[PDB]
């Protein structure tokens, strides 16, 4: 452990006082947005969040509770959602216009994500068992996956578009190359619930949470189990899952915030937020130790890794 | 609620 880490705790840096289900940086981790179960899609400053004693720079009101954020890699304004009605939005900030909405899911959508190195490609997954492709450019969805069981979570490789992790209500992760969809790449067991979270830490590393209660590291070039990482309770919630290049985050419900490092089983730190509730929404700020964080009654806090 | 689906 005093290999790879050199933090004992997380620092409360900031703390702005209903669901919080997600909350994202933008491309340049300059603003971030959050969202969840108030129909309401808010847009923060985050320099002005630390250095300030808060209110959003933009919000915008949905039609459906929300379960789902990703801003666009490329266009800076440009901005996901997937809500209760199935419907997967993208939305400019700047004009708090709804750019496109998707309504081919049936069911709530709870995942969307859009792609790093094709920055018109979003994925989004759902309870009618379906994961849709959708391109910004064009109104029907590009690619449609028919799976067995509801959709979790979505994500996109971070090196290729051609690459999305799934995670299913079946307890496995589905891995699939988009261009030959009639089978996946591979399928990951290993979780004992369903998979709730999925997220890369690299172009070869994915994480996955479950509410089997672990988080799990896999190796999405040679196909196999790394890690599992144990101390969280999650047996029922979204809690939240967030990764860079290092560390793995994530809630629990006893409304404390777990970090792992990816080589070590149980926890480098957590923190109480402050049972009757449970953390629901986490991000890290890139490769650095600040994250944001938030919970189920909606306060969010800026954390920071500290010796 | 932000309960996951599971069975």
């Amino acid at each position: 452990a005093m290999t790879f880490t050199r933090y004992s705790r997380l620092r409360v840096i900031a703390e702005i006082r209903n669901i919080v289900s997600s909350i994202e940086f933008d491309r340049d981790d300059e603003l971030f947005a959050t969202a969840g179960v108030s129909r309401c899609i808010k847009v923060f400053d985050f320099s002005s969040v630390v250095n300030e004693p808060q209110c959003p720079i933009v919000e915008m009101s949905t039609r459906s509770k929300l379960s789902c954020l990703s801003w666009n890699k490329h266009e800076k304004n440009h901005i996901a959602s997937s809500d209760y009605e199935g419907i997967v939005t993208v939305w400019d900030v700047t004009t708090r216009q709804s750019l496109m909405e998707y309504e081919e899911h049936e069911k709530r959508a709870w995942s969307v994500d859009f792609s790093r190195t094709e920055p018109s490609m979003l994925v989004s997954g759902s309870d009618d068992c379906k994961v849709k492709v959708w391109c910004t450019r064009q109104e029907a969805s590009v690619i449609n996956i028919d799976m067995k069981a509801n959709i979790c979570c979505v994500k996109y490789n971070p090196g290729s578009s051609n690459y999305i992790a799934v995670g299913s209500a079946d307890h496995h992760i589905h891995y699939y190359d988009l261009r030959n969809i009639s089978q996946p790449l591979h399928v990951f067991s290993g979780h004992k619930k369903a998979v709730s979270y999925v997220k890369f830490l690299s172009n070869n590393e994915l994480a996955s949470a479950s509410t089997d209660s672990t988080l799990r590291l896999w190796d999405v070039k040679d196909n196999l189990p790394v890690r599992t990482f144990r101390g969280h309770t999650n047996e029922k919630n979204f809690v939240g899952l967030t990764v860079n290049s290092e560390y793995l985050a994530c809630g629990s419900e006893t409304n404390e915030v777990y970090v792992y490092h990816k080589e070590i089983t149980r926890p480098v730190t957590s923190h109480r937020f402050g049972g009757s509730y449970f953390i629901s929404a986490v991000c890290w700020k890139s490769d650095s130790p600040t994250m944001l964080t938030a919970n189920s009654q909606g306060t969010i806090k800026v954390l920071v890794l500290a010796a | 609620h932000f309960i996951v689906p599971d069975l």
